[PDB]
């Protein structure tokens, strides 16, 4: 014996990353040399994991200024930062009382927020963050667009809001 | 988050001034007795830092936990610091740093975090008037 | 260059398609078989009639023949002519003289047309009635049974 | 091409598994890492994704969408809202499966094409029987209360998993009817 050799629907991880070098290669030369997109790998599992734990802190990777299906991914947590940034810029003040109220009990969401980041996870898999924050991140979007970044203030922000 | 936890030592310094250049018998007993009721925060924030201490030693505080934990007393010195400026900046005695008190209670009471404080602060500043 | 030896390596790919294909082996007639009676005929002036086919490698049968049995259909081994699966003939094993195979697969394949007949039945209700529906829903029911076993086999 | 399927059916297109709304997610079809014996078998897989995105775009789309500001109750509604907000935890199985082949994966680097599609062969029934139920609300503008007569004459079928899968979804749905009645009457 000398045993069969996997093909390539079975190995990965390594072959992952050789095919999709491979699938890279072969798209640049039939596009002539104008697809260029550099790094077929980057980062890992886990600390790609904590990168973007990381981004929602207020970083960036690389893609956006404020494996390759990694963008894709990436997108649904990173537009999740972007928001989260713009309701800490609102929340920042402590016109109308109610309005200070109002300010006050959004910073208790976002204690929240910031309790679970960087405490919860040991790391969980790639998709389990996307899957975890669906239901999750669904809610910061419903105050993003409760939130203005007219929009109304004071007593008429609590009837609307009534 | 490094840059967000720095502003409480600056309105630290601010709360440790006003116990010693606005303690003389010019700004009177009232002042005296609005910056005891100063020195007992600071006690209180000491005491925060000693427990903190002992969970840092074993490893077990990190800098996500410390911005949860410095977050409620960072109100307070905000609190205590822009009122010792604004005693400073009009030279107040007398009365006029006990309606100053009374102010600040209704500014921010919707939460009714500095509420409490402001409202201590003038239960003490008041007696001796 | 760099995927394409980890490919050469690791990978086979040329016995499912228009390649050369070869086996690291240690021939001596007990498995060159069809090759020595192939000689054995060129030797005695047949006349000519090449038998120029492309080499399948030996497990890799078995990995065909549990995968049609199984009940996914189309490999490359076991094709269709009319919609009936039946062996094919142009591919030659290093032994086993090229007519024992096609009797072996012809007895497989007879089990395999009875497994693409169901499966093309249960493939076409999901692209009232409630019975037939309901029968094919049995059939699918001990179909994930017989297909365990035999993907059990396959690893 | 392992993990770019898990992220293509879990609702993050992979590059390999070109997303089109004429063919779905379908596999590149033309470089040699695919044979005919397998073809089949990625074939088969590619439709639940495919049913997957729609589905997940279409809950989005419906659901924490709006503050209150069509007029259509086959598109908007409350009705509507509660079809998706069901349909999410009905959708719990497949994260299950693809979360759970990954760990299997991570485990062990050299597992047969046959894991993949042993493990997602539950869903190749299921899946398109729950379609024609959104398809119909969709298709005859179906306003409020006729949705769950939409939904309940085809869990009367004889499908056991079908029959579970459209339950849970009525469950839901009734759950704003009853929000409301407990206050009318």
């Amino acid at each position: 014996g000398h045993r069969e050799e996997p093909y390539l629907t079975e190995a990965g991880r390594d072959a992952f990353d050789k095919f999709c070098r491979l699938h890279q290669g072969e798209l640049q030369l039939l596009a002539g040399g104008v697809l260029q997109a550099p790094q077929p790998v980057l980062v890992k599992e886990c600390e790609l994991v904590k990168d973007v734990l990381n981004v929602l802190i207020g970083v960036v990777s690389a893609t956006f200024s404020l494996p390759e299906s990694i963008s894709s991914l990436l997108s649904e947590v990173a537009e999740y930062g972007t928001c989260y940034t713009r309701l800490s810029h609102f929340s920042l003040q402590p016109k109308g009382l109610v309005f200070q109220a109002f300010t006050s009990g959004l910073r208790r969401y976002l204690q929240y927020y910031r309790a679970c980041v960087l405490s919860t996870p040991p790391t969980l898999s790639l998709l389990t963050i996307g899957f975890l924050f669906k239901k999750l991140g669904r809610q910061l979007r419903y105050l993003a667009e409760l939130c203005g970044v007219a929009f109304p203030t004071g007593v008429k922000l609590l009837s609307y809001l009534y | 988050l490094v840059h967000r936890i720095l502003p409480v030592a600056a309105s630290y310094s601010a709360v440790t001034r006003f116990i010693e250049e606005k303690s003389s018998f010019e700004y009177g007993q009232v002042n005296h007795a609005l910056a005891a009721a100063m020195r007992t925060l600071v006690k209180e924030h000491l005491i925060l830092v000693s427990q903190l201490e002992q969970l840092h030693r074993q490893g077990l505080l990190s800098l996500q936990k410390l911005w949860f934990y410095i977050q409620p007393a960072m109100r307070t010195m905000d609190i205590l610091a822009s009122l010792a400026t604004s005693v400073d900046k009009g030279e107040c005695l007398g009365g006029s740093t006990l309606s100053l008190l009374h102010d600040r209670s209704f500014s921010y009471t919707g939460d009714s975090q500095a509420q409490e404080l402001c409202l201590y602060l003038t239960k003490a500043a008041s007696a001796p008037y | 260059p760099d995927d394409r030896s980890w490919l050469e390596h690791h990978v086979v790919h040329q016995y499912w398609t228009a390649r050369p294909s070869q086996f690291p082996h240690s021939l001596h007639l007990h498995s060159n078989l069809a090759a020595v009676w192939d000689q054995h005929l060129y030797s005695s002036d047949p006349l000519y009639v090449p038998d120029d086919r492309v080499l399948v490698t030996e497990t890799q049968v078995i990995r065909e023949t549990l995968w049609l049995l199984s009940g996914v259909k189309k490999l490359f081994i076991f094709q269709l002519i009319d919609g009936k699966v039946t062996v094919r003939n142009n591919i030659i094993v290093t032994h086993l003289t090229h007519s024992c195979l096609r009797s072996v697969l012809e007895q497989i394949a007879a089990y395999g047309q009875v497994v693409f007949r169901l499966q093309e039945f249960i493939d076409e209700v999901m692209g009232p009635f409630r019975t037939y529906q309901a029968f094919m829903w049995a059939l699918y029911k001990y179909f994930i049974s017989f297909k365990e076993e035999l993907a059990e086999i396959e690893k | 091409m392992i993990h770019e399927l898990l992220l293509a059916l879990s609702g993050y297109p992979g590059s390999i598994f070109t997303w089109n709304k004429r063919s779905g997610l379908q596999v590149s079809q033309d470089f040699p890492f695919l044979h005919p014996s397998e073809t089949s078998v990625l074939n088969r897989l590619c439709r639940l994704g495919t049913d997957y995105i729609r589905f997940t775009e279409f809950i989005e789309q419906y659901t924490g969408h709006v503050q209150q500001q069509q007029g259509q109750g086959g598109l908007h509604g409350i009705y509507l809202r509660a079809f998706c907000t069901g349909l999410d935890s009905v959708l719990q199985p497949y994260r299950q499966a693809l979360l759970d082949l990954e760990q299997e994966f991570l485990g062990d680097p050299h597992l047969s094409i046959s894991h993949v599609n042993y493990f997602l062969d539950q869903f190749q029934l299921l899946f398109p029987s729950v379609m024609v139920v959104v398809e119909q609300i969709k298709s005859q503008k179906i306003h409020g209360c006729q949705i769950l007569e939409t939904v309940y004459k085809h869990s009367c079928g004889g499908l056991p998993p079908v029959r579970s899968a459209l339950e849970k979804i009525l469950a839901v749905c009734h759950g704003v009817m009853y929000k409301q009645l407990s206050a009318w009457m």
